[PDB]
């Protein structure tokens, strides 16, 4: 969830 | 010349190297390449968050949505930008949200959007 895509 | 994927896929370079300006800057390059990709958007909110730029994060995050209304990243960082600005209603909202979206879509982000509601409802009745 806390890191990007 | 690179293509937004390349720009989108350095940015995500910087950001594991905590260059989160550098980062946040490649996703613009990657949003002049290809400006209807929601992730480019919620990455560069995700790194407005890192730079403490709460109101930047929000305006990615609406721009996100707008493309991919299904984004569980673009709810989860609507509602930590929320959190950080004291809308813990709205905050509250968006991170259900974000939550019923992850199940609804069968992704595992283990506790963190639990964890993160608990902060909401615990710091509104704080702040009552
Ligand atoms: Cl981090
Ligand atoms: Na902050």
């Amino acid at each position: 969830l806390w890191w990007p895509d | 010349s690179p293509s937004a994927q390349e720009l989108k896929e350095q940015g995500n370079r910087l950001f594991v190297g905590r260059k989160y300006p550098e980062a946040a800057a490649c996703y613009g390059r990657a949003i002049t390449r290809n400006p209807l990709v929601a992730v480019y958007y919620t990455n560069r909110a995700l790194c407005y968050l890192k730079m403490q730029q709460h109101e930047q994060a929000l305006a990615d995050c609406r721009r996100a949505l707008e493309l991919d209304g299904q984004s569980v990243k673009a709810h989860f960082f609507l509602g930590q930008c929320q959190l950080e600005m004291e809308s813990y209603d709205e905050a509250i909202a968006n991170l259900q949200r974000a939550y019923s979206l992850a199940k609804e879509q069968r992704l595992n982000f283990g506790d963190d959007i639990p964890s993160a509601l608990r902060i909401a409802k615990k710091k509104r009745w704080n702040s009552i």
